[PDB]
RNA sequence: GUUACGGCGGUCCAUAGCGGCAGGGAAACGCCCGGUCCCAUCCCGAACCCGGAAGCUAAGCCUGCCAGCGCCGAUGAUACUACCCAUCCGGGUGGAAAAGUAGGACACCGCCGAACAC
RNA sequence: UUGCCUCCUAAAAUGUAACGGAGGCGCCCAAAGGUUCCCUCAACCUGGACGGCAAUCAGGUGUUGAGUGUAAGUGCACAA
RNA sequence: UUUCUUGCCGGAGGUAGAGCUACUGGAUGGCCGAUGGGCCCCACAGGGUUACUGACGUCAGCCAAACUCCGAAUGCCGGU
């Protein structure tokens, strides 16, 4: 049915725009968005590998605990912003998943 | 003091008759009748504008009052049409004269028709108006026949309060309309 | 020709006041029209000369 | 074997003449336009050939009526 | 079950009514200065109303709902003459002279003209 | 309605052939006019 | 071949070489495609070519999609003609390609065969391209 | 002062619309009956007037609830871009776009009139 | 080809060239000008002899569609 | 100092970007389901029968300079 929510680091963004996610992107950190029900837009980086890693080996429908300065909260990857030449994931809106 | 035939038989039975046949939630759901349209499209007015008058005269011997002159909305030249040619006739009936026209045409016309076996009661507009075509115009008295011109496919359609076919036709078979029940 | 310079002068003051088209073949005749003469002080018919 | 085209109207610099705050004298030219792209607001009249005009001294203002934009004077308080 | 598929002609004269109303209030606006003397005639009553379209405020207002106006017997017409008398008394009261009128969508040949000519014989503008 | 350019109408009586009368307005001025079948009478009315 | 069966207008100022593709970057259609990489004015000769390869590759079965369509015109004056006179008669129908554009999409249930379709595809095409596939 | 009662008027005029479900007539808004009365039909008392309460809230009206259709719609990111750096690449500072999901919303106020109790 | 008008080019003020891409012209309207008032279908059904891709017509909604002296921006059931 | 630079404030745009089921011209699927040709039941009533030419519609997908439901950055016009 379910499955063990998958393990991701997701410290939040001291700065941001498009300075500071393409300069997250070179560090190797896929800057994302946390939003959903509870109301409160967080703005995160995920390690840019470990998330996809996550992402092709349980799909793009698998639920994830960021653990965001000691806090975890569930989250789905509601959407991926993926570069067409680089193929890399440029950008993640997460949704909460509240349990 | 003075009341129509049809008028008065609707206001005294064919109220109660619909009510307890389509038992509404409330009267002003009963059906009633409203403005009966009477037409006479000429169609070869582009060839011969004359048959216009006729058309005319003949609605007005009909109907009571004089039929109004509805020239084309259109310009297909595959009929020979232009924008303003006159192109039909048409009498909208109201009111006292709505019920006695459906009361003659009932009475009189329908029953003189020739070979008269009655029209399929399918015609209904599927929202509570009924329309027919008659073959002739002699059928009416007004309409002498022996002094008549051309044969009219003469169109007529009752517009009702009706909701539907269902309460259309149990109007008008209440006001006893001739139908080919099929 | 066809829309002519019609001009159009009062029947009283008979002053040439206005110059105004006219399609000939739609008014072929002389167009009397309401228009203002100036030495009148009033409006009076003026008509195409 | 040539070109078919060549030929164009003069430009006939229309636009805004008077934009947003610019305080303007009753009669000034405030749009040039053909139409009605905008609507004579208050204080503001439409010439024959759509020109929005001030009617009354003060400061242009664009608002929106009915989802058309128009253009509106607002007096301007005296000194 | 019964659903209704006709336009009533109740919703058909409404917003033809408002349709009316826009039209003329394209042109017809009401001022602190010349206020608009709007009209609503309904087949019972008829009502008067001095608006302000600047504030939206109105400065006074008449209708035959009144028991003065009631008590006043005869016809629609004199009902409507009476409601003018008392929205042309209530401008002077209210310091309005002159005034624009809102036919609200109306015509001659009923009580809009009746109270238009109340107000004028009342002494009002309109 | 309107004064003169409504063609006039007249209330009518007619009889039909079976012995059945009708009162009803009609353009007919004479007043009096000999109806054949009705429908008092028409045999897709009266049955069959 | 692929020709529109009309342009509103047959005159067209050379389509804009810029950017990445905005749209129609993934495999939407087949299991395999062909991703542009550079720019260029891709002619339905060239996509006639490419989708004729690929289909006499895969031979009988698989199904192949055209994405990218032709529909812009390239006039070209007519030869040993001087400047000027005029802008030249429709000569080539292109698409205008950009890197991330998917051109090609196949469905075929061998893998190996398909690879080698879309490499006879993009051999016959003028760019650079590699063989994308809709498992991301 | 209050009412599911009324009109009049309200916004960078859909967050307001469309549709679906449920409810109301003391007075208003309506519905409605016959042409002695102004007035009207390019014909029709259907739209506009006369006398109304014998009768009715079916519809309009408005009230409550539905996010189905429409509407609005972030933050983030991207596209794009001004300037700047950069041999061909590209990058920095600043500004920054529809879709969607997160979502918002089944609209938002004053004048006066009626009854209620004072 | 030469003057005028409309559009795009034209790089969101204006303006902007080429023997650049498209067209119009240079009339017409005394009732197609003014004013006052009013309106109202783009398409399925039932149909409406004939009269289907169309009649005179009747209803519903198509929610502002639709179409509308002569090409862009406008004007709608607040009606240019 | 009216000039100019910078900051801020008010302003109209339709370009870059996109978006197109938002218009005007396009695109792989199946769909209640258009001429349905075709088997015909053997109705000329009336009807399934559609291997194939495939209506509207619909499904993620795509383009435009003379497309725009949108729409910047700059620039420009003013004020400070």
């Amino acid at each position: 049915t379910a499955n063990i929510p998958n393990k991701l680091t997701a410290n939040v963004r001291t700065r941001t725009g498009k300075g500071a996610s393409r300069q997250a992107r070179r560090d190797g950190k896929v800057p994302a968005v946390l939003y959903g029900h509870g109301t409160d837009p967080q703005h995160l980086e995920l390690n840019a590998r470990d998330f996809a890693a996550v992402l092709r080996s349980h799909g793009t429908n698998a639920i994830l605990t960021l653990d965001i300065e000691g806090t975890e909260q569930l989250a789905l990857t509601k959407a991926l912003d993926v570069h067409p030449i680089r193929r890399n994931i440029q950008h993640a809106d997460l949704l909460v998943v509240q349990r | 003091k003075a009341l129509p035939r049809l008028k008065q038989r609707y206001r005294e039975e064919i109220r109660e008759a619909l009510q307890q046949e389509f038992n509404y939630a409330n009267v002003m759901q009963i059906p009633g009748v409203v403005k009966v349209v009477v037409n006479m499209g000429v169609g070869d007015a582009a060839r011969d504008a004359k048959l216009i008058n006729g058309a005319i005269n003949d609605l007005a011997l009909i109907t009571g009052q004089k039929p109004e002159v509805r020239r084309a909305r259109k310009s297909i030249a595959q009929f020979k049409l232009r924008e303003g040619m006159p192109i039909g006739a048409r009498v909208t009936l109201r009111g006292d004269r709505m019920w006695e026209f459906l009361d003659r045409l009932i009475s009189i016309a329908l029953p003189r028709i020739r070979d008269f076996r009655g029209l399929s009661p399918k015609q209904f507009d599927g929202t509570g108006n009924y329309t027919f075509g008659l073959n002739e115009q002699s059928m009416f008295h007004e309409i002498d026949v022996d002094s008549i011109d051309r044969p009219r496919g003469m169109d007529i359609t009752v517009v009702t309060t009706a909701t539907n076919d269902a309460e259309g036709r149990a109007l008008l078979r209440a006001l006893g309309f001739p139908f080919k029940e099929n | 020709d066809v829309r002519p310079k019609i001009t159009l002068a009062c029947e009283v003051c008979k002053h040439r006041n206005y110059i105004t088209k006219k399609n000939r073949r739609n008014d072929p005749d002389r167009l009397e029209i309401k228009k203002f003469c100036p030495n009148c002080g009033t409006h009076q018919p003026h008509k195409e000369s | 074997s040539s070109s078919r085209n060549g030929r164009d109207s003069a430009a006939q610099r229309l636009g805004v003449k008077r934009f947003g705050g610019q305080v303007v004298k009753a009669g000034e030219i405030l749009v040039r336009q053909r139409g009605t792209h905008f609507h004579p607001g208050v204080n503001v009249g439409r010439g024959g050939d759509d020109t929005l005009f001030a009617l009354a001294p003060g400061a242009v203002e664009f608002g929106a009526k009915r989802g058309r934009k128009t253009v509106n004077i607002v007096p301007v308080a005296r000194p | 079950a019964h659903k209704p598929v006709g336009q009533n002609i109740s919703e058909v004269r409404r917003n033809a009514r408002l349709r009316r109303h826009a039209r003329l209030r394209k042109k017809v606006a009401g001022t602190a200065e010349v206020p608009r003397l709007v009209v609503n005639r309904s087949a019972r009553h008829i009502h008067v109303q001095l608006v302000n379209d600047l504030n939206g405020t109105t400065l006074a207002a008449a209708s035959s709902i009144e028991a003065d106006v009631r008590a006043i017997d005869g016809d629609k017409k004199a009902h409507s003459v009476r409601v003018g008398q008392l929205i042309a008394e209530r401008a002077k009261a209210a310091g309005v002279e002159t005034v624009v009128f809102d036919r609200g969508g109306y015509t001659y040949g009923g009580r809009i003209a009746a109270l238009a000519d109340a107000a004028r014989e009342a002494g009002l503008k309109f | 309605m309107k004064t003169g350019i409504h063609p006039e109408y007249v209330d009518t009586t007619v009889q039909c052939g079976c012995g059945h009368s009708f009162t009803t307005r009609s353009t007919k001025q004479s007043g009096t006019i000999v109806v054949e079948v009705c429908s008092q009478c028409h045999p897709f009315y009266t049955g069959k | 071949m692929l020709i529109p069966r009309k342009v509103k207008h047959r005159k067209q100022h050379h389509p804009e070489q810029r950017g990445i593709a905005s749209g129609g970057t993934s495999v939407s259609f087949g299991d395999y495609g062909i991703q542009a990489l550079e720019h260029a004015y891709i002619t339905n000769r060239q996509i006639e070519s490419a989708r004729i390869a690929i289909n006499r590759h895969i031979k009988r079965g698989g199904k192949v999609w055209i994405n990218i369509f032709p529909d812009r015109p390239l006039t070209k004056k007519p030869a040993e003609t001087r400047m000027g006179s005029g802008k030249g008669s429709p000569e080539w129908w292109v698409a205008n390609v950009k890197p991330g554009r998917v051109l090609f999409e196949l469905s075929y249930p061998d893998e190996k065969t398909a690879r080698d379709a879309l490499t006879r595809a993009i051999h016959k095409l003028p760019i650079k391209a590699r063989i994308v596939t809709r498992e991301e």
